[PDB]
């Protein structure tokens, strides 16, 4: 936001490395709990992954991408440097905390 | 006054169009097998392609996908060959199998397409007035219902 | 639908060289009183000449999104169906004809094609059999090469 | 019918650098009366340069 | 196509062959239409040894 | 790709370094660079060395 330097979050890439090709293919359906602008910290749903090119570079491979703009916000912005939690849900419906911000 | 202006520019455009009705084509590599007591000639299976609960297509095999012989315990294509491609939907193998935009989004989320064979057509071999084997017109479907009604399956 | 996403990038460069030539001529008449009555007449003429040069360097970028829509065929419909037999005899080569109705408008009547024909259907059975998925009825013409369209209002 | 809906968005940025050089030259002739008859001739020349 | 210009090769595999054989009808004429070899492939391959 | 990007030049081996397993980071010039050519026998040879 050029008015005030707030830098809300649009989504999160997970990098392709030479070792995580199989574990990233294994996970669909991330679950997110974020801090919205006007509401507080809350659960905002569980959508499937998206598989975009890494960083938007057309030369980089496609990888897990959590499109936070498609979760159950009320159109509110997701805050940076606040409490963020992303859970990876296995096909066994076992969920693990794969990203923590506070 | 007098002015002379000399300009030169250059541009670069990249585009991308997308059809939401047919956003991708799918190609299934399949393989037949026979676990019965008799061979089937001119094997023509019919298969469902299922994403979640939605059947995307049911396709009866065309000339490209028909197996001529399939003996008990054998497999078409034979063991040691590669699977055959089932990549057309219409009667003359001229149209591909399409999916939606939402189905394509489900496919790259990691969801799998399941193949289900719903029936198989095929012929058996008899002898005509000569010592010759004939299989044309000898459909197994005339006997499937009758065999399955008086029998027990083991 | 057909969706587009174009993005561009321009870079330009312009150079101007001007040259102006101005001439002036005037007359100033003064009358006054300063320890007596005075008077003056001034006659001036001037000539200016200036040379300018400018260099402009630009670069932009654009983003276009499009969406085209056909009002005659705005969507394709796909019906997952299933046959059943509640009579006393089996039917071979089952070919049903079905209406698709929205309000009172019959959208299509489609006789099943090779992809949608059931080979056997015994009394009390079902095609596809119990435990399988429904079959897709997603083509309208005789050779399973055309999809089933609907309007914009439908 | 075929119906379309396009929307675009542009962002540009231009920078100019000019440089002018002007020269002037004039003559002013004055004649008058102020406790007697007077006369003047002025000859000026100027040079401007702006960036 | 990107795999093809990286140098990778396409392999051809024949999975089956159709064809006819020639008999004699009630005349001295050879007829091959309707005489499919697939009616005999499975039977020949079941009672034989391949050398 | 076409050699140097000239449409008249032929297509040749091109190592697209922007597609390798960087983290989006830039590859440095005048630093240590090593490119190995791998044969179909999985025998690799050093074909370009920079230091």
């Amino acid at each position: 936001n050029p008015s005030t330097g707030n830098t809300y979050i649009n989504g999160m890439y997970f990098a392709p490395t030479q070792t995580n090709k199989e574990a990233l293919d294994y996970i669909q359906k991330y679950r997110v709990e974020a801090t919205l602008q006007y509401s507080g910290f809350k659960d905002i749903g569980t959508k499937d992954k998206e598989m975009r090119n890494y960083l938007g570079d057309p030369n980089q491979p496609k990888t897990n991408y959590v499109n936070l703009r498609s979760y159950f916000t009320g159109g509110e912005n997701i805050m940076t440097y606040k409490k963020l939690r992303i859970y990876a849900i296995t096909p066994d419906d076992r969920e693990l905390l794969v990203l923590s911000v506070d | 006054s007098t002015a002379v202006q000399d300009s030169n520019g250059e541009s670069w455009n990249t585009g991308l169009s997308i059809n939401k009705g047919e956003s991708a084509y799918i190609n299934a590599n399949v393989r037949y097998y026979n676990t019965g007591t008799a061979p089937m000639y001119k094997v023509t299976p019919t298969t469902n392609l299922v994403l979640d609960g939605d059947t995307l297509s049911t396709i009866k095999a065309q000339e490209n996908q028909i197996g001529n012989n399939l003996s008990p315990g054998d497999t078409y294509p034979k063991k040691g060959l590669s699977p055959l491609a089932l990549n057309t939907m219409d009667q003359f193998s001229s149209r591909l199998i399409p999916i939606n935009y939402d189905q394509l989004k489900k496919l790259d989320a990691g969801k799998q397409i399941k193949l289900e064979t719903t029936q198989v057509s095929g012929n058996f071999g008899t002898k005509n007035s000569s010592g010759q084997i004939v299989t044309e017109g000898n459909s197994w479907s005339d006997y499937i219902s009758q065999i399955d009604s008086i029998s027990a399956s083991i | 639908e057909h969706a587009s996403t174009d993005q561009g990038k321009t870079v330009s460069r312009a150079t101007t060289n001007s040259k102006t030539e101005s001439n002036t001529a005037g007359v100033s008449v003064n009358v006054g009183y300063q320890n007596g009555f005075t008077a003056n007449v001034t006659t001036n003429y001037s000539h200016t000449t200036d040379n300018s040069t400018a260099v402009q360097d630009s670069n932009g970028e654009s983003w276009n999104t499009g969406l085209s829509i056909n009002k005659g065929e705005s969507a394709y419909i796909n019906a997952n169906v299933r046959y059943y037999n509640t009579g006393t005899a089996p039917m071979y080569k089952v070919t049903p004809t079905t209406n698709l109705v929205l309000d009172g408008d019959t959208l299509s009547t489609i006789k099943a094609q090779e992809n949608q024909i059931g080979n056997n259907l015994s009394p009390g059975d079902t095609y596809p059999k119990k435990g399988l998925s429904p079959l897709a009825l997603n083509t309208m013409d005789q050779f399973s090469s055309r999809l089933i369209p609907i309007n914009y209002d439908q």
